[PDB]
RNA sequence: ACACCCAGCC
């Protein structure tokens, strides 16, 4: 593919309240021979969740709230006296020159989301939400878990650069220590979480239908006992 | 058949045909962790001589070793071996660390990854200290009379003579194939089992 | 194809030290099946066997599709009644099947006795000699040797035979530059000659009563009965000569 | 370079000689085996600027059956050949009313020159050959068997003998390297003689489409 | 028993030769063969032995 | 295959190998730099002072208004010796590729440090960025010698009697004479065939498209025959000749190479029903 | 070689030249800060094997149980008669099966090749 | 029907 030395992190929140979201920070292959493409080096891009096309990594870092490149390279690069990694990350900064502050970076992120829309503040909010609740949920979901996400993204880029320089071996999909085993417990939990969500949704619909109609509602009748029972039974019966 | 299937997956039991290799079977002593809460590990690490990410300048990360818990970068530590020895002691003593918690030190990269989530596959191994098994004749004598007693496997695990090793922690250990044939005194293949 | 890979961190198995390229570490089973395999080499043998099983169970799904595509490429090509090979659109694929006209179930492996020998050996072992009276009298009967030494037409015919054989040798050396004599041809002449020897109780010691002019005439007459491209016009004649050039 | 370029020119001229001979077009025996030293002496040794001008490399050849059918072999100086050059070369051709000729190009010709080659084929036939493709006699390769362009009467006799229609024969592309080497148009037939390991010789026929 | 002794001696000599080649390569005293890398040359030598 | 004396003498064969193998400026440069140098006389490198000073005495169109952006290349010793080049060839190639705007400065072959300086002549971001761009381009996409596609050409004696040259002696005995051969890892058949001292008769390619586009249709038929036979009889299995002949004739019956796929079988003039039974059923109908 | 940032907006410095003085200036391409260079280097590239692994190995590698130990190569500085040897396994070379030795003494760790 | 497993022989 066009990407050489890609890197991923199938992040999943501790309680698995959401499906696993994958960030795919990767490095472009040396295939472009434009005016100033191959001379500087290789650009680094990140395929964030719920965004339909790649974003340069420095834009994501700036969106996380780090404008000055000193702060960026103090997260990606840990050792100052190491010219090779600095030279290899030069293209990433050179591509992100046009983006200069946090809010414009947020606009960059949000303009390529699910919907283009019309106004600015709405997709500034969209970019803030997708970087706060969908990019690396396992390190932070709270409102002010930005420094931790910045450090983790820096570590990801550092691993990418180390792999590119050859200082690490690329991982194996088979090193069986990289594989987890979903047993009956986690699998049944996966069904039960969604199906309890369905039950709560049904209770909400029923009780809303009664409250707007202008009367108290009996809790016992709101609960559809069919849902959990004949959902778990169906899943264990058919195997789907 | 990857190398890391040693002791976790049977090298022989697979179907032949369109599903060869993809369908496997657990080894006879393979154990899959049900997971645990990483909270007590985090409290212990914070109480220990570890410094959190927000309390450090970025310049200090290079020399220090990173600490990952369940894949989440928690902080950094300046003395890796002391922390590793303490953590291993706690796990072997059935302290706040559950026996199924995998604990890994990538020395060549200055990383300490502590995995606690469910789904990891691990197997029990005897513990070796200075070229000698920690499983003495006393343990075997107690195990022989399991009936009319209360000694059992859990007492071996609590005695610190057997511990569950994960397939990914298995990368950082030296296994002796058999005790009285690989730990004798000769032109030694390895003196740090 | 390579030795056992370093699946772990620079180790084949946890039981070896890092950076061990020796025979035991990388999967050299020093034990026999009778003696039994030690655990590490047992695992490595299991890896090899698994590779074999994967190849067996995967190569079928490629080879079956290759075979089916080959079938459907030429399911209709057949030998029509003018001995040409044509597809369903009557487009000639080959003017004669296999370029000779012979089915593949009746041909055998044979050795050309003219391609390999050098000029001296070839002339010695293939040119009929008639100046030597003693040898020719040993091989042939008295009447036959008298006829051979008397007539000059027979001597000229034998010289013509050898000349034709020399041109045939040159043609063979053009056809086969590598020099291998192992060709595939319809009739086994050596085994048929042996069958003729045994059927008629031919004594290989006494002189024979076969006139060499009879051999020449018989071979020439036989060459006109082995027809692959029947006809009279020059084109058919040339095609017939080419189709049976090697056999002739 | 100097020596390498004249060696290239000599090899191209030798290949053109062999090409013309293989077409039945009368060339002298000595030209077929002109050595590098002989070429250097007769034409020059330094094409660096001016002594063997490629204009002086123009070759006239005639046909064995009749002197009237002649050709030209040309050598444009510049890498890229275009309408104005082709126009003047065909004007020179018209001055001597010759029909067929080749153009040996160093690098290639413009799409306009390619279009101008194709459109006026019935009036004067013109062939193209990149100089890279003429540094060897491809007909001398061991893979290439013996091609022989067979005349209309022989084709009629063949189709009568085998009772074949025109389009039932095997095909050969007009742009085939061997077809371009022999200079054959659509409708001609190439008698191909091959050596075979089961018959010894096999004569197949290919129709140009 | 003589055959088993011969096989054991052959395997011992082969292992000794492989250790010798490993020692030679560990000191950068192994001249690579033309057309192959040093690692490939070492692997070829071990495989041939 | 080598035609003349190079087929026997080893070092002529090595010369042919060097003349064929692609050798870009990579694998021969130790380390490059873009050292600033506002003036040529004073320089910025101690090791490049005296020979720089004596070279720049002659004002041969390299002093007038040269840009101060220097490019030091620092060629290697072992790689250059193995590849057997010298400074003047590289300078000539650089000048030819980039004209006179990239004047080249070199010291000698006797220096312990093989340096090489490149500047920009007076005649659009900046000179530094452009200099870096051309440095990368010259390091990657500049040919010193060889053919642009040949990658890892090898050399070995053919031990088996099938590949070595087979000839007839004066007495006619087939002699299994042994000669040098070369095997590449890339196909540029018409360039390699035209090279000096290379047999244009026995030089073949395992690739099939190159044979078709260079030699002919009958040539690719024969090459396909030989390649299929090589595949089948590699393990000792034997298949009668006529079946291979039929397959090769079928794929080359219609002038061009006809693949055994939908893209080659369904493009014939066969009836629609046969094609639809093959594959792509509804599209054909 | 050598990367440092301006003190105003803390962004990456870039090379530049002036015609009036003809002196290299590492100026910030974002803000309006300029400074005089002191190395006259812009872009140093290293094609052949100059990795210098001797200064790249972490001295704490000696205390890894999975590495071999030898007594035939004593430490040069502290004189300890035990060392841990290992290979590189880094890309960009894919060759040079050489041994790097690290002393196993605490408060030491001199790296040496041989 | 359909779908999904499992399994047999190559
Ligand atoms: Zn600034
Ligand atoms: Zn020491």
């Amino acid at each position: 593919s066009k990407y050489a030395y890609t890197g991923e992190c199938r992040s999943c929140l501790e309680n698995s309240s959401r499906p696993t979201s994958t960030i795919w920070v990767s490095m472009l292959a040396r295939g472009g021979q434009g005016a100033k493409k191959s001379a500087i080096g290789q650009r680094i891009v990140a395929t964030l969740p719920y965004i339909k096309q790649e974003v340069p990594i420095i834009i994501v870092f700036r969106a996380l709230g780090f404008v000055s490149d000193r702060d960026i390279l103090e997260h990606i690069i840990y050792d100052f006296e190491d010219p090779e990694m600095m030279e290899m990350v030069k293209p990433s900064l050179d591509e992100a020159f046009v983006i200069q502050e946090q809010n414009v970076a947020l606009n960059f992120i949000g303009s390529r989301g699910a919907k283009p829309g019309v106004t600015k503040e709405k997709r500034i909010k969209y970019a803030k939400e997708v970087l706060q609740k969908e990019m690396l949920p396992h390190v932070g979901v709270s409102d002010f878990c930005e420094t931790k996400k910045a450090y983790f993204l820096g570590y990801m880029v550092h691993r990418l650069l180390l792999a590119a320089l050859g200082r690490r071996e690329l991982d194996d999909r088979d090193h069986y220590g990289n594989k987890r085993l979903d047993l009956a417990g986690p699998l049944l939990a996966f069904l039960f979480r969604g199906m309890f969500k369905n039950l709560l949704k049904e209770v909400r619909i029923y009780a809303q239908k009664f409250i707007d109609r202008g009367k108290d509602f009996n809790l016992e009748l709101a609960i559809k006992t069919r849902i959990i029972s004949d959902g778990l039974k169906y899943s264990l019966a058919t195997g789907n | 058949l990857h190398n890391t299937l040693w002791g976790m997956v049977c090298p022989a039991e697979t179907p032949e045909g369109h599903a060869v290799g993809l369908v496997k079977n657990l080894a006879l002593m393979a154990y899959i962790s049900v997971g645990s809460q990483p909270s007590p590990i985090l409290e212990f690490l914070e109480e220990w001589s570890m410094e959190n990410l927000e309390e450090i300048s970025p310049a200090a990360i290079a020399d220090a070793t990173k600490i990952f818990v369940n894949g989440c970068w928690v902080g950094i530590h300046k003395d890796p071996e002391q922390l590793m020895n303490t953590l291993r002691k706690l796990r072997r003593q059935m302290d706040i660390i559950v026996s199924e918690v995998s604990m890994i030190r990538d020395i060549r990269e200055r990383e300490i990854r502590i995995y606690t989530d469910a789904g990891r596959i691990c197997r029990p191994l005897l513990i070796v200290e200075k070229q000698k098994l920690l499983l003495k004749k006393r343990h075997i004598d107690q195990l022989k009379e399991r009936e009319y007693n209360n000694y059992s496997w859990q007492d071996l695990v609590a005695s610190g003579v057997v511990e569950y090793i994960d397939t990914l922690e298995e990368e950082t250990v030296m296994l002796a194939m058999t005790p009285d044939d690989l730990q004798e005194k000769e032109v030694a293949y390895c003196s740090t089992y | 194809g390579k030795r056992i890979p370093f699946g772990f961190k620079h180790r084949t198995l946890p039981h070896f030290i890092k950076d061990d390229y020796g025979p035991e570490s990388r999967g050299f089973v020093e034990n026999s099946y009778l003696a039994g395999l030690t655990p590490t080499e047992f695992f490595f043998h299991a890896m090899g066997g698994r590779e074999g099983l994967i190849d067996t169970a995967v190569k079928t799904a490629e080879t079956g599709y290759i075979q089916r595509r080959l079938i459907k490429s030429m399911e209709s090509v057949m030998v029509k009644y003018d001995a040409t090979v044509r597809n369903s659109i009557n487009q000639v694929v080959q003017l004669r099947y296999g370029e000779d006209g012979l089915a593949g179930e009746s041909v055998e492996f044979q050795n050309l006795a003219t391609l390999k020998p050098s000029n001296k050996a070839f002339e010695k072992k293939f040119r009929f000699d008639y100046t030597n009276e003693r040898a020719l009298r040993r091989t042939l009967q008295e009447d036959l040797v008298k006829d051979v030494l008397s007539n000059a037409h027979i001597q000229n015919e034998l010289e013509r035979e050898f000349e034709r054989m020399r041109e045939d040798r040159e043609v063979l050396r053009v056809i086969f530059p590598t020099g291998d004599s192992k060709v595939v041809l319809p009739c086994n002449l050596l085994r048929m000659i042996w069958n003729a020897q045994k059927i008629f109780h031919i004594n290989p010691r006494l002189p024979s009563d076969l006139h060499p002019i009879k051999v020449v005439e018989g071979v020439k007459e036989l060459s006109k009965k082995l027809v692959i491209v029947n006809g009279d016009d020059p084109l058919s004649r040339q095609a017939q000569e080419n189709a049976t050039l090697l056999f002739n | 370079d100097d020596e390498e370029e004249t060696y290239r020119l000599w090899k191209i001229r030798k290949t053109i000689m062999q090409l013309c001979h293989d077409r039945g077009y009368l060339v002298t025996q000595d030209e077929l085996d002109q050595t590098l030293e002989e070429f250097k002496a007769q034409f020059g040794d330094k094409p660096s600027e001016g002594r063997p001008r490629r204009t002086d490399l123009t070759v006239l050849v005639a046909h064995n059956d009749d002197p009237t059918d002649q050709m030209f072999v040309f050598f444009p100086e510049e890498p890229k050949v275009g309408i104005k050059t082709i126009k003047v070369y065909c004007q020179r051709m018209q001055e001597e009313n010759i029909t067929r000729a080749l153009i040996v190009v160093q690098q290639g010709m413009t799409p306009s020159a390619k279009q101008s080659l194709v459109d006026m084929a019935p009036k004067y036939i013109l062939e193209q050959f990149l100089q890279q493709e003429l540094l060897i006699n491809i007909t001398e390769h061991e893979l290439v068997p013996e091609h022989v362009v067979m005349t209309k009467e022989e084709v009629t006799e063949l189709l009568a003998r085998y009772k074949l229609r025109e389009n039932q024969l095997p095909r050969i592309q007009a742009g085939d390297p061997v077809a371009r080497y022999f200079g054959i148009k659509r409708g001609q037939v190439v008698k191909i003689i091959r050596p075979s390991e089961t018959a010894g010789r096999y004569i197949t026929y290919r129709l140009v489409q | 028993s003589k055959t088993y002794q011969d096989i054991q001696n052959t395997i011992k000599k082969a292992k000794q030769d492989v250790i010798e080649v490993i020692e030679k390569a560990h000191n950068n005293e192994l001249e690579p063969t033309p057309g192959n890398t040093l690692r490939q040359t070492f692997e070829n030598q071990v495989n041939r032995i | 295959f080598l035609l003349g004396q190079s087929a026997r003498d080893a070092e002529r064969a090595k010369d042919i190998l060097c003349r064929l193998e692609h050798t870009t400026l990579r694998k021969v440069t130790a380390n490059t730099a873009i050292y600033y140098d506002p003036n040529p006389q004073s320089t910025v490198v101690a090791e490049d002072q005296e020979w720089v000073n004596v070279y720049y005495e002659m004002p041969d169109f390299d002093v007038a208004r040269i840009s101060p952006w220097l490019l030091r290349v620092e060629l290697d010793r072992k790689h250059m010796t193995d590849r057997k080049l010298t400074m003047e060839q590289i300078a000539e190639k650089i000048n030819a590729g980039f004209g006179d705007d990239l004047n080249c400065i070199f010291n000698d072959d006797n220096a312990e440090k093989l340096v090489l300086r490149i500047r920009i002549m007076n005649s659009k971001m900046d000179d530094d960025v452009f200099l870096r761009c051309i440095e990368s381009n010259m390091l990657t996409d500049m040919t010193l010698q060889g053919i642009e596609q040949i990658s890892k050409v090898y050399m070995h004696l053919p031990q088996t009697d099938n590949k070595k040259k087979i000839i007839i002696t004066e007495d006619g005995e087939f002699k299994a004479l042994q000669e040098w051969i070369l095997e590449t890892d890339g196909v540029s058949l018409m360039r390699v065939l035209s090279e000096k001292d290379v047999d244009p008769v026995r030089t073949t390619s395992n690739d099939i498209v190159e044979i078709f586009t260079v030699l002919g249709i009958e040539a690719v038929r024969k090459a396909l025959e030989r390649e299929l036979y090589h595949v089948i009889s590699f393990d000792g299995s034997y298949v009668n000749y006529r079946h291979l002949a039929l397959l090769c004739d079928t794929m080359t019956c219609r002038g061009h190479l006809m693949a055994i796929t939908r893209h080659g079988v369904n493009r014939q003039d066969t009836g629609p029903l046969m094609k639809c039974s093959f594959e792509e059923t509804v599209d054909v109908l | 070689v050598g990367i440092r940032f301006c003190q105003e907006c803390n962004n990456m410095l870039y090379p530049k030249e002036d015609k009036e003085n003809r002196i290299l200036l590492y100026a910030c391409r974002n803000c309006d800060y300029q400074q005089e260079a002191d190395n006259s280097c812009i872009y140093v590239n290293k094609i052949t094997h100059e990795v210098d692994e001797l200064t790249q190995i972490i001295a704490d590698v000696s205390q890894d149980p999975t590495l071999p130990r030898t007594e035939d190569h004593p430490c040069q500085k502290c004189g300890h008669k035990e060392a841990v040897f290992f290979q590189s396994h880094s890309a960009r070379a894919e060759d040079a099966m050489r041994l790097y030795y690290v002393c196993t003494a605490p408060h030491c760790g001199h790296r040496w090749t041989e």
